[PDB]
């Protein structure tokens, strides 16, 4: 049944060579193989171009072009808003423009070596959805809402405690953020996958070193709550509610600064429906 | 066999009659357009 | 004996 | 001066050097227990 | 195991276990005197109890 | 100052084409706010609506201060970056902050 | 020696209700189990039920008498309803009116209770089953953050009104003037590390969740079995992640790294709160003098004016 | 705003949701 | 057996201090009696 | 088997009269009735 | 044995097309030349 | 059996003695007391 | 068996004497009650 | 046995020089110094 | 056989299309055309 | 069997100095006691 | 055996050797204290 | 296998891996060339050191 | 196994360590002599203990 | 294999880690050349310690 295994023989059992995307695409992949532990492929290289050509970019614009060997106090911020959607060497903002193109390219590169990897393994693509998510969030926040506003001065500076003043002040110009329904979406879905996530780690922690059978757990789940998921549902919430967590809140920062202006004045239609408009007194009416 | 069940075609048209008369009756009651519960 | 979860159940 | 006040010491810095480490300490020894010997279905028979 | 060390630490030490600890404390004896020392000199120095 | 344009107060200014019947505060501002809540003129400007800091202060001076920061960010059709930068609201860094402690005190 | 049969279809006070167990179609089809029922309804669970009950008895009612009992005027208004802490001229004193200020001490004081009796229920219906007590003490670790809002971080300050209102929106508004009144929340430093470890536990939750569900063709889900004798599911799980990120784990002990990262989000959030209002009054100001604030001369202020 | 761009990059980010809605509709075809 | 006698002592104690504790919230936030005022 | 638990009742009493005193020490002690820690 | 022909056809085929793409974009971006000038 | 390890005396002992000494060292510079590193 | 074991009464003193120290340190240095360290 | 490949190493080293050359070219092209592309 | 006709044929002919899209839309969007408004 | 081993040994040691080596001239270039890298 | 590879020896020296470069390349031109890439 | 790679270096290089390194170490000799004479260049026409 | 090492430092090396041990503290002697060069240059240069 | 390594570094060296290891020492060394020369002209030229 079941043996002392090393792990070295676990590793050479499953590697096999050419089942990626280039090598149903050209026939062969050009860098299909390993160095140490790390599998490099096609977009195995093109996002290592990319992490290591924004790293330089960044680190330039930060401690040359504005003199500070301070970390925490950079501004890499990009250009005016009176610039369009015009790149210019001899500008500000150019080196902003370089990195987040870099940093594009090394995140997709990273989803598309997931997809490789995964088709390696006889997998599904759970991963590479998950964090299609994320990468689809950053695309949202740099890409396509400066596109449709106008200007690639729309899009966050990449400082480390500088991009939270971006987040304060377009927070407050659409005041009030909180009365956002995808804001709220967001921040409940956030909330229920740490839940969840301390939720299953007790579970399986609470039983794991003892003389029980598997059916202890669901009788314990079922005491309390009343109802039990299972063993596979736990896991499919947990994907589903991690991806869903910011898919949501895509839509809330896109239609912030494009089809609205104030979260306020969004709630007034709530008070003039017929139902029950015009059934209070003073202080009550509306 | 049968499309639908007699119990679920009875609960469906219960609850939209119940929703119904109470939506007219609000839209009618804050209309104003009759006198009915004045002060 | 060596189990996944660091025992050495006989 | 240059310096910080020692809140920031106390409350910015330790933490942050703390949480570092920590991280690369206890990934160092999840991936210490995770590629040892222990019992395992073989491969070939098991697919 | 259990040679070199004394017969009243033989269930607490090894054998390099007592090398390794006699290095410790021989760094913790040149460390003490050494702080002393500098403490007495910023003392002289500039006092910080006024 | 002269960079703002140097207009003029006149009868249209808070008349707007009407003798009587003048409506400050009418239903259709009152979106989010109490509709019995006004503008707390009664107190001294700057220093009024203070709040960041204070140990003698709490949330209800806090919401006190936001009803009038509601209204006036509404009377203007700008959002609250018109006189703050958000990171620091103390901060006097936009010339409308003053502007707006002169007009406080002319109301 | 323990019966599960007896533990979950027994009679009296210790003992269920709900016997006959129900069953959801969709969540059969969905979730993979669609049984409801039997609950347990022992002590430790009638009390946490009936202070619940009556706390939220005292806020409704409260909730109709400020509308006027008008039921329209009710469903109109309810989003936006509130029951609010005794304002700032009254300290800590519990000699306050009714409307202003009792019937939210009278309705916290309730919640309390429920919630203890309910850590209670956890930790001995863990101990009665064979399972230990781990989720008692996250629960723990919650309530920590949950008595510094409610309970602590008032008491320090010396008023009631500096914990939030019991409304739907009253929470965003607390949320908003305790930011605001202690200068910006942005530079406090515990509230970025509780930011760390809460996008953490969702980045972990959703990379744990993909995985085990890419690899279910092979039963990798039944972690139970797996913790004796692991199969091809969990070792093609380890493979991906060490050709992807060059380390992996077990598992066994990606469940650990599961439990102390969701726990550490509500231990920093607690400390970073509590110092909030009584040591530091003021962040961006802190910030500055600790020198992690950018300096900004000559913002570009276009973007931010319509 | 010129209101084709925007609406091009609101269908962008609708169309970001789809895989997660196939996910569901494979899970929910795939377990009878 | 119906009817449990060990139900019926709790359900009744608690109900019995949950009132108590109400009451004496509701009359102290009245103000009709002097107790402890200042 | 036991109707009764001497361990339940002596915890749930001990909790109760220890929640009770914190309680009636907090009202009584921030009223101002009485001049007890006055600056 | 470990160079391929075809393997090295695409790598190098691949790099020239982003290099001349690169280089299109930057000098369309500079603006010396009077080249989609408005 | 002994209750503890050389080995982790030596860690918790090397350990605490760096981040205490970092720790003061960093105290002092910014305190403005003594005349070091100073412009 | 004894009640509780010697790591375990090691652990929980040694590390409630470090904290208690770090507490009162901090207390007492910050208050502004004695000349130490100042310029 | 070889410690390292030929493969490897000639991946590696072009991997740098492009990356090099792209970084020193888009340096000294916004440097500004030179009188280089010029509008 | 190290290549394959039918690969080539479908490298060069979707590599020819995202060229086309390409060239249209940086042309389309520029001062000149000017998205043939004009 | 020794506490330690000697990899172990090395590579903290090796950190420690590189790390310490980084810290301090990065905090006597910023106190501006010495003329050094002035422009 | 040994305790470090030839390898890793190799890796680690370059890659710590390129880092170094880089870094100190880009503060002494940040510097200012040289005439090196002026417009 | 190996019979045209010099006996010293055996044990590192093949047959094909030989010719290959050839060829690179040939490109980068003419890369040097190239590049020496366009710094020379672009120091005659603007120094960069002052 | 440990024929190179000395007797007293058997149980703690072998003889594949007692080289590399012996490289790292010629490398250590090396940088404190120049360290101390460094420092007695800088003070000779300016005080930092005013 | 291990034969032309000299007697004292066998436990440590193979042979084509000692050619390697000779490559890596030799392109070390004029490193360092070029760094000293670099540096006696950057301080002909400007000074940097004042
Ligand atoms: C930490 C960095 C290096 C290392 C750096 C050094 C350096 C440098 C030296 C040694 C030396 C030794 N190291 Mg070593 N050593 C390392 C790792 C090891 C390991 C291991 C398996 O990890 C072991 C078993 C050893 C063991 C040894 C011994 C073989 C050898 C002599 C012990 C000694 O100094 O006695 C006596 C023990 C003492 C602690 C002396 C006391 C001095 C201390 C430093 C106090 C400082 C204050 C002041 C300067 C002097 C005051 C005197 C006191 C009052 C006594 N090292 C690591 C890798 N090691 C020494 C050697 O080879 O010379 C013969 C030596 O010089
Ligand atoms: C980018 C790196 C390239 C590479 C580029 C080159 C180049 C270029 C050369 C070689 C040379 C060699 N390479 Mg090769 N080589 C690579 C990968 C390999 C691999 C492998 C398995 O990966 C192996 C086994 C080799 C093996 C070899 C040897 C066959 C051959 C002899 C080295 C030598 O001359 O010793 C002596 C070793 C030294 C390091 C001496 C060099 C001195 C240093 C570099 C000084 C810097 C130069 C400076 C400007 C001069 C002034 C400094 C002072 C004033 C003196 N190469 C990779 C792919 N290789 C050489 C050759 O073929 O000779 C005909 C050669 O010129
Ligand atoms: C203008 C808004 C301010 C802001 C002001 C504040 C304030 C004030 C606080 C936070 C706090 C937090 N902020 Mg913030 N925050 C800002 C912007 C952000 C942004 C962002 C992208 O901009 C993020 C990611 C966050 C993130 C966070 C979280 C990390 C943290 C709360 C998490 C938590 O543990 O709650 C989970 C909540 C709990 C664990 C407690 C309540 C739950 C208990 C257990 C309830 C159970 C019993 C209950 C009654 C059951 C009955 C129900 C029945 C089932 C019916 N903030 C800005 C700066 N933020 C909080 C914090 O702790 O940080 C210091 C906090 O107090
Ligand atoms: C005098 C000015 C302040 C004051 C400031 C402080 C400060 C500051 C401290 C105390 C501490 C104490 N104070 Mg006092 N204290 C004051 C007034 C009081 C009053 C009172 C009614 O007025 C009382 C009852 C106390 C009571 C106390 C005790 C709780 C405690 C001393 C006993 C103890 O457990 O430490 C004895 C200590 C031990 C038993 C631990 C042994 C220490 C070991 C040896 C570690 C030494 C460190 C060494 C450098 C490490 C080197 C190791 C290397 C390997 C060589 N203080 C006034 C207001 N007090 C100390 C404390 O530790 O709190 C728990 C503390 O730090
Ligand atoms: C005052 C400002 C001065 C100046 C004064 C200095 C001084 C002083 C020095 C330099 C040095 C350098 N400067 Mg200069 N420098 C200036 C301006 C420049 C400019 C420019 C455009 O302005 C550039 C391009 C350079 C470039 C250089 C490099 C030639 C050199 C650093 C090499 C290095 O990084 O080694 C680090 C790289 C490594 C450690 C690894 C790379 C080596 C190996 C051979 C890589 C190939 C192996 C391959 C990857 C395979 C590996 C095998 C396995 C597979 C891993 N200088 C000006 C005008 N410069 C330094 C030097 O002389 O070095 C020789 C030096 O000392
Ligand atoms: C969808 C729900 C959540 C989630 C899940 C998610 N993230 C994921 C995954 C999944 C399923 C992975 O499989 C993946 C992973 O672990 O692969 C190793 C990953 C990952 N998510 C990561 C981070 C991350 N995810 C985050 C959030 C979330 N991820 C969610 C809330 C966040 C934030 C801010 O909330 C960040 C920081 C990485 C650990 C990893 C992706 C690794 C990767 O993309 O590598 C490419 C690049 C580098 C390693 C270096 C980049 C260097 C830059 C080019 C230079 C700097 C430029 C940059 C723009 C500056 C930014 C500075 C900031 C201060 C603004
Ligand atoms: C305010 C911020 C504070 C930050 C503090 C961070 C804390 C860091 C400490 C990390 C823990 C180090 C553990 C050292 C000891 C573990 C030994 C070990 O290897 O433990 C193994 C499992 O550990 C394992 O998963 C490895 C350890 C557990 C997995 C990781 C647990 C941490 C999860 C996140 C918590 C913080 C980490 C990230 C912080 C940002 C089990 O093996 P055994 O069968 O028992 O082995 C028996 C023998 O072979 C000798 O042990
Ligand atoms: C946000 C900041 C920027 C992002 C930085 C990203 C970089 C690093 C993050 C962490 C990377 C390490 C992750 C785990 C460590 C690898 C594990 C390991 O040890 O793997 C090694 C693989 O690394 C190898 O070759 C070497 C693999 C390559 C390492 C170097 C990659 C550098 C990438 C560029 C970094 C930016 C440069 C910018 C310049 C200014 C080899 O190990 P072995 O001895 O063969 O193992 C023994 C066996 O069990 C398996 O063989
Ligand atoms: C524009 C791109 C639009 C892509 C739409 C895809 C719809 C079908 C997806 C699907 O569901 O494809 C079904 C397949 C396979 O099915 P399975 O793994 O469930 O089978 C299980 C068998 N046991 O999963 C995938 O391909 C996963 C692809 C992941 C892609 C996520 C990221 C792409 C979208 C977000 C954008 C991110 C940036 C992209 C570049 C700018
Ligand atoms: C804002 C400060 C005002 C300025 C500027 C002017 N008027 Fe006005 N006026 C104002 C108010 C708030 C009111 C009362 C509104 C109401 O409903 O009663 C008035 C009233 C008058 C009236 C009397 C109207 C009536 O009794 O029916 C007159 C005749 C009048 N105001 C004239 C007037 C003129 C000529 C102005 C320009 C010089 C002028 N007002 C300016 C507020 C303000
Ligand atoms: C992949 C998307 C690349 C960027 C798309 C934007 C095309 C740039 O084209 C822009 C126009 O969009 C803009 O109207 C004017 C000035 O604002 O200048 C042009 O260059
Ligand atoms: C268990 C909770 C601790 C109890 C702390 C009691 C704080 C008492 O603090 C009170 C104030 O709350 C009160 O407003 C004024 C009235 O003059 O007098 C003070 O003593
Ligand atoms: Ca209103
Ligand atoms: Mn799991």
């Amino acid at each position: 049944s079941a043996e002392v295994i090393p792990f070295s023989i676990i590793e050479e059992f499953y590697k096999r060579p050419g089942k990626t995307l280039a090598a149903r695409f050209f026939g062969v992949d050009p860098f299909d193989f390993w160095i140490g532990r790390f599998y490099v492929g096609l977009f195995g290289a093109i996002s290592i171009i990319g992490i290591i050509l924004g790293v330089a970019f960044y680190l330039y614009e930060g401690v040359v072009n504005e003199g500070t060997l301070n970390i925490l106090a950079m501004r890499i911020e990009p250009p005016p808003v009176s610039q369009g959607l015009n790149v210019d060497p001899a500008q500000p903002g150019f080196f902003w423009f370089l990195t987040m193109v870099a940093a594009t390219i090394a995140f997709v590169g990273w989803l598309l070596r997931q997809i490789d990897i995964s088709l390696k393994l006889d997998m599904g693509m759970e991963v590479p959805i998950a964090f299609g998510a994320v990468v689809s969030s950053w695309i949202t926040l740099q890409w396509l809402r400066p596109i449709a506003m106008g200007a690639w001065g729309h899009g966050f500076p990449l400082g480390i405690t500088h991009h939270l003043d971006w987040v304060s002040n377009i927070g407050y110009q659409y005041y009030n953020f909180f009365y956002n329904p995808f804001h709220a979406i967001g921040i409940t879905l956030l909330f229920a996958s740490t839940l969840f996530l301390h939720m299953h780690g007790s579970a399986v922690l609470s039983e794991a070193k003892r003389n029980i059978s598997d059916q202890n757990i669901h009788v314990f789940w079922r005491n309390i709550l009343g109802y039990s998921i299972g063993e596979i549902g736990i896991h499919r919430v947990a994907f589903w509610t991690g991806a869903a967590s910011v898919l949501f809140s895509n839509l809330c920062i896109f239609l912030s600064g494009t089809f609205v202006k104030d979260w306020n004045a969004f709630w007034g239609f709530w008070d003039k429906m017929p139902i029950w408009n015009g059934v209070g007194q003073g202080a009550l009416v509306a | 066999d049968r499309p639908f069940e007699f119990r679920t075609s009875v609960v469906v048209s219960t609850l939209l009659g119940l929703v119904m008369a109470l939506l007219i009756h609000f839209v009618v009651l804050s209309s104003g357009a009759f006198n009915w519960l004045r002060a | 004996a060596a189990a996944p979860a660091g025992a050495a159940a006989a | 001066s240059p310096w910080p006040v020692w809140s920031g010491y106390a409350l910015c810095f330790v933490p942050l050097a703390a949480v570092i480490l920590g991280f690369i300490i206890a990934a160092r020894f999840t991936d210490k227990q995770a590629t040892s010997a222990y019992l395992r279905l073989d491969p070939a028979k098991a697919n | 195991q259990n040679d070199l060390v004394p017969d009243q630490w033989k269930p607490l030490f090894n054998n390099a276990e007592w090398l390794v600890h006699d290095i410790v404390v021989k760094t913790i004896y040149g460390g003490l005197i050494i702080a002393v020392i500098a403490h007495v000199l910023c003392w002289a120095w500039t006092p910080w109890i006024r | 100052p002269a960079s703002v344009g140097g207009y003029q107060i006149t009868c249209a200014t808070c008349h707007n084409g009407k003798a009587a019947g003048l409506e400050p505060y009418p239903i259709e501002i009152m979106n989010t706010l109490p509709n019995d809540w006004r503008l707390p003129l009664e107190l001294d400007y700057p220093g009024g609506l203070v709040v960041t800091g204070r140990k003698d202060v709490s949330n209800h001076e806090v919401e006190q201060n936001q009803f009038a920061m509601y209204h006036m960010n509404v009377s203007m059709g700008q959002g609250c970056t018109f006189c703050h930068n958000a990171r620091y609201f103390p901060s006097y860094e936009i010339a409308q902050k003053n502007h707006s402690i002169i007009m406080l005190q002319m109301t | 020696p323990i019966d599960l049969h007896d533990e979950e279809y027994r009679d009296g006070l210790e003992g269920t209700i709900a016997k006959p167990p129900g069953h959801v179609g969709w969540m059969q089809r969905l979730l993979g189990e669609g049984q409801v029922g039997p609950i347990y309804v022992g002590l430790w669970g009638v009390i946490s039920f009936i202070t619940f009950f009556a706390s939220a008895f005292i806020i409704l009612v409260d909730y109709g008498r400020q509308v006027g009992w008008n039921p329209i005027i009710y469903l109109r208004e309810f989003w936006n309803l509130a029951v609010y802490p005794p304002p700032t001229e009254y300290g800590l004193s519990w000699n306050v009116p009714w409307d202003k200020g009792g019937a939210w001490l009278a309705a916290t004081f309730f919640l309390h209770i429920s919630v203890l009796t309910w850590w209670a229920r956890l930790y001995t219906r863990a101990k009665a089953t064979g399972v230990g007590t781990q989720l008692a003490w996250g629960f723990a670790s919650a309530l920590s953050l949950y008595f510094v809002i409610y309970l602590f971080h008032p008491l320090a300050l010396g008023n009631w009104s500096a914990a939030p209102g019991h409304g739907f929106r009253a929470i965003l508004d607390w949320t908003n003037y305790v930011s605001i009144h202690w200068g910006n929340f942005y530079y406090n430093p515990f509230h970025m590390l509780s930011i760390f470890f809460l996008l953490g536990s969702t980045l972990l939750l959703a990379m744990h969740g993909a995985t085990i569900v890419a690899t279910s063709k092979w039963k990798s889900e039944m972690e139970f079995t797996e913790m004796m004798a692991e199969g091809p599911g969990t070792q093609r799980a380890q493979l991906f992640w060490r050709w992807v990120m060059g380390w992996n784990a077990n598992s066994y002990n990606i469940h650990i790294w599961a439990w102390w990262f969701a726990a550490f989000t509500a231990i920093t959030g607690a400390i970073g709160l509590f110092l909030s209002g009584t040591l530091v009054p003021d962040w961006y100001a802190w910030g500055e003098t600790a020198k992690i604030v950018a300096p900004w001369p000559n913002p570009d202020w276009a973007q931010y004016v319509f | 705003m010129n209101w084709i761009v925007a609406t091009f990059m609101l269908m962008f980010v609708l169309v970001a949701f789809l895989p997660l809605v196939v996910s569901l509709a494979y899970t929910w075809v795939t377990n009878p």
